Order: structure tokens, then C-alpha cells, then sequence
RNA sequence: CACCAUGUUCAA
RNA sequence: AUGCUAGAGCCAACAGCAGGUCUGUGAUGCUCCCAGAUGUCCUGGGCCGCACGCGCACUACAUUGUCACAGUGAAGGUGUCGACAUGCCCACGUGGGCCCUGGCCUGAAGAGGCUGGGAAAUCCUGCAAGCCUGUGACGUACUGGGGAUAGAUGGUUGCAACUGUCUGCCUUGAACGUGGAAUGCCUAGUAUGCCUGGGUCAUCAGCCCAGACCGAUUGUGUCCCUGCCAUUUGUACACACCGC
RNA sequence: CAAGGCGUGGAGUAUGCGGCUUAAUUUGACCAACGCGGGGAAUGUUACCAGGUCAGGACGCAACUGGGAUUGACAGAUUGAG
């Protein structure tokens, strides 16, 4: 996929902060709340979903991705995050 | 049908940082290629020793 | 040569803001719009080729897709291979081509010379 | 302002239609029957009506908070602008959709 | 006592008349010099698509319509009084907007 | 290489259905941006009714 | 005679640059000149003229039929 | 192309002595006077017929009855 | 009570 | 107020057609391609290309008319990123503009500038629609009918106008003189005529979907033609008479 | 159909279809196809043709490989093409 390390890190920071991620199907844009291209977000979430760290839905023109337990564990391991922090989905 | 265009692959030049610095036990390390001057940190980056140019790549800048 | 009562001397020693007024409506609007990078690049390349082949021959054939482009006095005498979509037809740019585009001198279809109508050309078949 | 009345109401309809389509793809294994949208001050409430609220809500509201977040971030809602709710469909036999998906999964 | 315009609009005449009657009842509960529901001509949004997903058959046409009903109410009331009578919960689908000058 | 999706214009190649993503026969009448094929599936949920 | 210039028949006349009202067979003489100028160079419009086709972009599929059933 | 399926009228374009004096003499005694009746009775242009109707009505040898875009009815004065 | 002949092979 | 089901429509059962659509879909099974791609993007071209046959529509063949001036005088509607703009431009690290446009000014027009309104029963807009009516010119002549074709060249939309997007101005002035065999639609605010709005649309409407306006001739039946429904009847048909 | 009205068939164009030409003139459809695919395509639309890019080949396995797997690029050529 050949994503820059800072793009990987930003997408993972967002996906872990909010336990969910949304991405328009349009690949040639950049989506808000990120400086990362929608194409890069989609090509990363294909990998996460195939590894099983993300549940993927596609309704009209949008992808909705939901973190899994394996996904929060892997993102902890990757972003080096303490067990103190859990996604905003788990905050309550 | 015409021939196929090759995909460009890097030359795989081994150990370039060695030919970068000439080390002197008499004095100390001499750097063969000039560094590149920029407000963005290019003090460690080197320009290419082109026959007619000096070309910094991290910035994309060329002397003649 | 007398294009609009202005020989090549005046036409080349002119202004593009005055080419605007000597050219027709569509070229004038295309110039009012500030013609683009690829057109300026092709003009630069034509200067290159005319300086490359100067006295004892004709300039080399410069290949372009720019059928969009107007012909101007600065372009007179050059050999431009205009694209159809299949081949680069070489075009020696004369003086009576000014204002027109390059797509008017590169043709995109082979003239139609018909054959036998064959089945289904009527209602008797 | 910012929108005609014609365009505001047609856009409300398109918004409801996208909501419904997403939700019927997302909650099909769970008895999703319908959705109501109530634009109220302080909150655009969205009431999901499903057969099995026990599983339209996740492990400790996990799934419904997922859906709330993802709707916020899809439709660009001002934070604290939408709240999703589930409620058992009163009959489950008067819902063609809820029975169509039942027969589907059988 | 300040001039107020409550504009209501809906794709549901039943749910619109319910809320307009509710607001008139509230504005007369402590009479606020109400001028009753001015009925703006209903907006018919007509969309006439072709039935078939492919160009085969007699060209038929589905004629859909969306009727948008709009009712005005005029008051001479204080801000929080009118916002109270408005905040008594409004039916779904009805879009209510208040203007003061 | 940043000529990838750099077609300069805007038109019936950028107007894609908000559901299908298909550019053929879209209904952009009220900002609807549907395609005439998906509108006949969605209409009742938008609020359009077939009266006459 | 105070007839304005936007009223005239040749309004800029390439090869001359002058504005004149071509009249009484200099009309088709100038038409022949303008077709000669456009057929000397291989301008598409001059080519259409010389092949006897419909210049200025019509559809020559079913309209310029001109008899000749086959 | 295959085709699947009136001698000309030479009407005087300008007046002459005989036809003009005949217009003066005879026509003001017609029951119905119209562009067409004048043109057929004198073999004269329709515009000359309109001119004649106007002149004769002006200087009194004919009175209008129903003048309009369609048939311009005049009649003999008395 | 003018005249009104015909419809390739398997498949349904 | 009225009396074909009041008019007009919407919805419309059961069985089917091997009717159309896999090119509407993140509808889809099997199958093919899959990096020198049948993915995708970009440039150019093509889809429009013309010895011909056809469907269909627009314009006509003129005086119940064409042009010129003027008058009277609709209805449905649409309209300013809530996907685009996460852009481009003017202005000044930031505002305004992008849709429908009024009024004023420049120009012969096309059109362009200045300045305002409208997220609209509020502004465009009482859309001062065309047909129509009044007058004048034309005078039966392929004609001031017809306006196809073509020439020089001024705007506009657009990143881009060549194979002319549309459009201004002068010029050019074709066939067509009511159309063979044949054939379509139609029963009252209907046919026809005449324009208007919306869809498509950055620009292109001779198209479609609707809207009014002017407004009838005939018929109020029949089963002759072409077919439909029902009963009776015959049959060697059942893929069902395009049968055997 | 009868009584009839407006016509269509003849003319010129607009457009769809067949045919022919073409690098390609993408293509479906033949009462119930032919201003129909809301298909009025300058370009993206596009499916067709001449070229040229990019991978947007997940995930797994093996190989290579921080005594560098790979990426991006100035300039001169090349290219239609900064």
C-alpha cells in the first residue's frame, strides 16, 4: 500500500480515539478530521478488515468501520498506548 | 507488438555514506559532497556530485 | 504575403495583444483567456526547432496533440506533426493557415468512399 | 436562511432514506424494523425500532455508541447533536420488513 | 410585547394542523393578540420519472408529488413566553421557526 | 505524476448518483442527486407520493 | 454614405483587412477566392468543400441525400 | 426525384390614361367596390387598387361600408 | 358465398 | 355549479412471455480478464463519420397570408453547496462572487459594466408569452412565400468550440406550386393552432413531461375492416393456425 | 370503422435505426425496436480506437534485505506531455 508513516499514524490515532471511522467512497479527495487521503484511509481499512481488526459496512457511498477487540489490542500494541486509554465508544 | 518498457529500479549502490565521508586520522572526517543550505534542516543531507550540477534531493534544489 | 494587409515583417514584429485584434473572434477570445502552459511550451519548442534547422533546410517535425491550438505568425514555416488519434500528420505551416487550428489541417477520418450496400440496406433485403 | 423549503424537505427525506438504508444493512441480523427521526432542540434524536434491542445494543451500549458516533461523523453533526435509541417493535408480526429478514435468514 | 412570526411547514397536514392548533391554544391561554394561521399556498414538488429502468416498452411515467404545507402565526408576545408555547413539544415532521423584529 | 485524476473540468462525469455512484440519468432537481433508477426505489422514504 | 461598417458584406477581408460590400458577382468571385485559399492549404473545411460535402458541421447521414437511390 | 401531382396574370403595375379615366368614370358606380373587384375589372395591380380605393373615398366618389384587413368594402356614393 | 397459398431442425 | 362511471387520472387480481434490462446499484450465480490488464487514469480521436432505405419531429408551399408599427393579454412552475466548493476569481493573514435576476449606463445588436432583491404568495414576476386585434406596405408573381445552403466576422459558455456549442450583423436564397400506393391520432375545453415552464444543462430543445391561451367540424352508431370478451360448435392443433 | 377534423407518405432540415466507409465509427432493443435506455455524447460521461501511466495485487506463506527492502526527484535527453 506504501503509506507514509505519519499517515499510518494519523489514521490509527483517529481510529483508536473514535472507535469508529467513516470514509467516503470517493478516493481522490481528502477526508475531514484528517490530512490523509480518502484513498489511503480505504486502502488501510481493507487491510484492517481482512486481518479482522475492523468490521466494514458500506451503505450508499460511505464506508463505516468499527474497531474490534482484536483491533483495539493491535492498535494498543502498535501506537504503544497504555491500558488507561480506550476508544470513545468504550468511554461509557 | 513493440518491445516492453522496463520498470525503473534503483542501482542498489552499496554503502553510499562511506564514499560520502573521507575520514582522516591526521585531521578528522572530511565530507566529499557539499551539504545543502536551507532553513529546513539539510545540514546532514548531501547534494549529488553531478558533472555540472550540485543537486539536493530532500529539497529538490540544483546549483550550476 | 499580406495577411489582413500586414506582411510577415509586421506580423512577427507585433504584440499578442495586437494579434488579438488582427486574428478572428475565436482566436481573440482564446487569447483573452491567456492561452495555457502546453501551448506556450509548444511555441517554445517551435522556436527551438527553427533555431535548430536554420539556413540550409527545414525545421524538424515537432509532434503534438494540441489540435486545440491556434496558428499565429510566430508559428509560420514550422513542420508540426499534429495528432489525429492514430498518426502524427506533418503540417508545413504556411501563411494562409493563421487563425485556424491545427485540427483543421490534421484530419481525423478517412474520406468516405462507399461500397456495395449489402443486406439490410433496404426493406427488400 | 441557507436552504429553500422545497430543498430542505427533500433533503430531510434523503437523509432519512440514507439513515434507513444504512441501518437496515447494519442491523439486519437483529430485527431492525424501522427508524424515526425527531429534530428537536439540543438533539436530533433518532429512534431505531428493532425486534431484539438486546443485540441492537452491544456489550454495555457498545454498538449503539458505535452507531451514534458513526452517524455524527458521517452526517457531520455538531457534537452532542444526535442520539440513537432502540425500542422493541410492539408486534414483530405486523412488520413486513422484520419478517422478510427473518425468512431471509432462515 | 414584541412582534413575533412563527412559521410552520410540513409534509403532513394532520401533524401540521395539530401543532398549529396547539400553538393557537397556547397563545390564547394567556391571550397574546394572535393572528391565526395564514395558509401559504402549498408547494407541490412534482417529479415525473420514467418507470422502466431500461428503455423498453410503452414509455410510462411515474408522477410523484411532495406537498409542502406552510402556516404562519403572528403574535405580540415576550421572548420567553413565545418560546415556552413553542417549546411545548412539537409533532415530528413539522419544522417551526420563530422570527422577531 | 500528479496528473492522476486531474481532468480539469466539471460535468456529467463528476455528477454521480449519491447511492449508485452511476452518472447515467441522475435527478438533480431539488438537490436530489439520485439516479432515476434509485429514486423509484427510495421515493416513498423521501416523502414523494404517487397521487396522479 | 454613412452606412456603418457592421452593415457590410466583407467585414474584415483576410488578404486585404478592408471592409467592403461585395456586390454583383464579386460575391461569388470572393467566395471562390476564399475556397481557393482554404483548399490550397489542407484546411478541413476546404477539403469538405472540394469533396462536395456539408461544411460547418451538419450530419451527412440522412439529409443531404440528393437522389441517387442504390 | 419522382414527383406526384394557371396562366399568369399581367396586372398593370402603374396607371395609364384609359384605365385611370375608366376608374374615375365607371367604378364609382359599382354596387360593391373592393381591391379584388377593381383589380379584376381593370386588369390592374392590387396595390394600385388600394391606392384607387383610398383616393376615390377621399375625394368623395365612393363611400366605405366595412373596411378592414380582410375585404375592404366600399360602395357607390349615391 | 370474387380471390385469401406458405411458415427450416432440436428445444419449451 | 353539473348528470358519457360527472370529467381526468392513480392504484389494479390470477396465470404467464424463456418480452427488456447483468451497461442503474456494494443486486447477483457460473464464467472470462487480471499488471504488456477487459482494473484505472491521462492526451487525442470516435460515437456526428455518407453512393442509399426507413421511423419520427420541426418548417413550409402563402393573402382565413408574410413583413412593419402598436395594443390587449396566461398558467404550471424554478431559483443563491445540506454532493460539489476540501475549488476558482475579484478584493484585502482575511471578506465578497458562483442560482434566478430587478433598476441604471454603454452598444446597432449579441452582449457588457454599476448597483440592488430573493432560500422566495415577499425579488425576478402581475414573468406586459405567442396566437389574436387595429393600421400600413405587398398583390397571385417560387413572390416581401420558404429559409435550406454558404461567405467575410462580433460576442457568450467552457480548461478546451477544429468536424462550425449557442448567438449578433450583412450577404447568399435550394427544394417545396398541398404531395402515388399506403397510413396515424382523435368525441368537448376535446382535435388543431399557438407559445410558456420544468427535465436534461457551465453552454446547446426541433425532444420529453406538464402549463395555459384561441377553440371547433362531425358522431351519440355499427360489427363492414382490424381486433377484444362470452356462450355454442368442430378439430388430426397443444411449440396451440406463425399449428399440423 | 362509420361522419368527419389534423395530418403522415411527396420538399428542406432535427434526430433515432439499418447499411456502407473507418483505427474506432462501442452498444441494447426490430403491435409490445427506431426524439427509446430519461442515450440533447466537444472533454470527464464511454463501454470503441491510437498511445502512455498508476495499482487502487487485501491477507497468508517463502525469498531479499538497516555491513539498506523500497520511495521520491533536479538537470540533459525521451515523450503528445514540466
Amino acid at each position: 500500500m506504501l503509506v507514509s508513516k505519519k499517515n499510518r499514524e494519523e489514521v490509527y490515532q483517529y481510529l483508536f480515539k473514535e472507535g469508529v471511522l467513516v470514509a467516503k467512497k470517493d478516493p481522490g479527495s481528502k477526508h475531514p478530521k484528517m490530512d490523509v487521503q480518502n484513498l489511503v484511509v480505504i486502502e488501510l481499512m481493507r487491510g484492517f478488515a481482512s486481518k479482522g481488526f475492523v468490521k466494514e459496512q458500506y451503505a450508499w457511498r460511505h464506508y463505516y468501520w468499527y474497531l474490534t477487540n482484536e483491533g483495539i489490542e493491535y492498535l494498543r500494541q502498535y501506537l504503544h498506548l497504555p491500558a488507561e486509554i480506550v476508544p470513545s465508544t468504550l468511554k461509557k | 507488438t513493440r518491445p516492453k518498457k522496463k520498470k525503473h529500479k534503483k542501482k542498489k549502490v552499496p554503502l553510499a555514506v562511506l564514499k560520502f565521508y573521507k575520514v582522516d586520522d591526521s585531521g578528522e572526517i572530511t565530507r566529499t559532497r557539499m551539504e545543502c543550505p536551507h532553513p529546513d534542516c539539510g545540514a546532514g543531507v548531501f547534494m549529488a556530485a553531478h558533472k555540472d550540477r550540485q543537486y539536493c534531493g530532500k529539497c529538490g534544489l540544483t546549483y550550476v | 504575403f499580406t495577411y489582413r494587409g500586414i506582411e510577415l515583417e509586421g506580423l512577427l514584429d507585433l504584440s499578442n495583444e495586437e494579434l488579438a485584434q488582427i486574428l478572428p473572434k475565436r482566436a481573440r477570445r482564446k487569447f483573452s483567456r491567456g492561452l495555457k502552459r502546453k501551448h506556450m511550451a509548444l511555441l517554445k519548442k517551435l522556436r527551438r526547432a527553427k533555431k535548430d534547422a536554420a539556413l540550409g533546410e527545414k525545421p524538424p517535425t515537432i509532434k503534438t496533440h494540441l489540435r486545440n491550438m491556434v496558428i499565429i505568425p510566430e508559428m509560420i514555416g514550422s513542420m508540426i506533426g499534429v495528432y489525429n488519434g492514430k498518426i502524427f500528420n506533418a503540417v508545413e505551416i504556411k501563411g494562409e493557415m493563421v487563425g485556424h487550428y491545427l485540427g483543421e489541417f490534421s484530419i481525423t477520418y478517412r474520406p468516405v468512399k462507399h461500397g456495395r450496400p449489402g443486406i439490410g440496406a433496404t426493406h427488400s433485403s | 436562511g441557507n436552504l429553500s423549503k422545497k430543498r430542505k424537505f427533500v433533503a430531510d427525506g434523503v437523509f432519512y432514506a440514507e439513515l434507513n438504508e444504512f441501518l437496515k444493512r447494519e442491523l439486519a441480523e437483529d430485527g431492525y424494523s424501522g427508524v424515526e427521526v425527531r429534530v428537536t432542540p439540543q438533539r436530533t434524536e433518532i429512534i431505531i425500532r428493532a425486534t431484539r434491542t438486546k443485540e441492537v445494543l452491544g456489550e454495555k451500549g457498545r454498538r449503539i455508541r458505535e452507531l451514534t458516533s458513526v452517524v455524527q461523523k458521517r452526517f457531520n453533526f455538531p457534537d452532542n447533536g444526535v442520539e440513537l435509541y432502540a425500542e422493541r417493535v410492539a408486534n414483530r408480526g405486523l412488520s413486513a420488513i422484520a419478517q422478510a429478514e427473518s425468512l431471509r435468514y432462515k | 410585547i414584541h412582534k413575533i412570526r412563527i412559521t410552520l411547514s410540513s409534509k403532513n397536514p394532520k401533524a401540521l394542523e395539530k401543532v398549529c392548533a396547539e400553538l393557537i391554544k397556547g397563545a390564547k391561554d394567556h391571550k397574546l393578540r394572535v393572528r391565526g394561521p395564514v395558509k401559504i399556498p402549498t408547494k407541490v414538488l412534482r417529479i415525473t420519472t420514467r418507470k422502466s429502468p431500461c428503455g423498453e416498452g410503452t414509455n410510462t411515467w411515474d408522477r410523484y408529488q411532495m406537498r409542502i404545507h406552510k402556516r404562519l402565526i403572528d403574535l405580540h408576545s415576550p421572548s420567553e413566553v413565545v418560546k415556552e408555547i413553542t417549546s411545548i413539544n412539537i409533532e415530528p415532521g413539522v419544522e417551526v421557526e420563530v422570527t422577531v423584529a | 505524476k500528479d496528473i492522476w485524476r486531474s481532468h480539469p473540468g466539471r460535468g456529467r462525469g463528476t455528477r454521480r448518483c449519491r447511492i449508485s455512484g452511476n452518472r447515467h440519468g441522475i435527478i438533480r432537481k431539488y438537490g436530489l442527486m439520485m439516479t432515476r433508477r434509485e429514486f423509484r426505489e427510495i421515493a416513498g422514504d423521501i416523502g414523494f407520493v404517487k397521487y396522479n | 454614405f454613412k452606412i456603418p461598417e457592421w452593415f457590410l458584406n466583407r467585414k474584415k477581408d483576410p488578404k486585404d483587412g478592408k471592409f467592403s460590400q461585395s456586390v454583383s458577382n464579386v460575391v461569388e468571385q470572393k467566395m471562390r477566392d476564399d475556397l481557393e485559399k482554404l483548399k490550397k492549404v489542407r484546411c478541413h473545411r476546404g477539403l469538405r468543400h472540394m469533396w462536395g460535402l456539408r461544411v460547418r458541421g451538419q450530419h451527412t447521414k440522412t439529409t443531404g441525400r440528393r437522389g441517387r437511390t442504390v | 426525384k419522382k414527383k406526384w401531382s394557371r396562366e399568369k396574370l399581367h396586372n398593370a403595375v402603374m396607371w395609364e390614361k384609359v384605365i385611370r379615366d375608366k376608374l374615375y368614370s365607371e367604378v364609382p358606380k359599382y354596387k360593391v367596390i373592393t381591391v379584388s373587384v377593381i383589380s379584376d375589372r381593370l386588369k390592374v395591380n392590387g396595390s394600385l387598387a388600394r391606392e384607387a380605393l383610398k383616393v376615390l373615398h377621399a375625394e368623395g366618389l365612393i363611400k366605405p361600408v366595412n373596411v378592414n384587413a380582410n375585404c375592404r368594402l366600399y360602395t357607390r356614393a349615391t
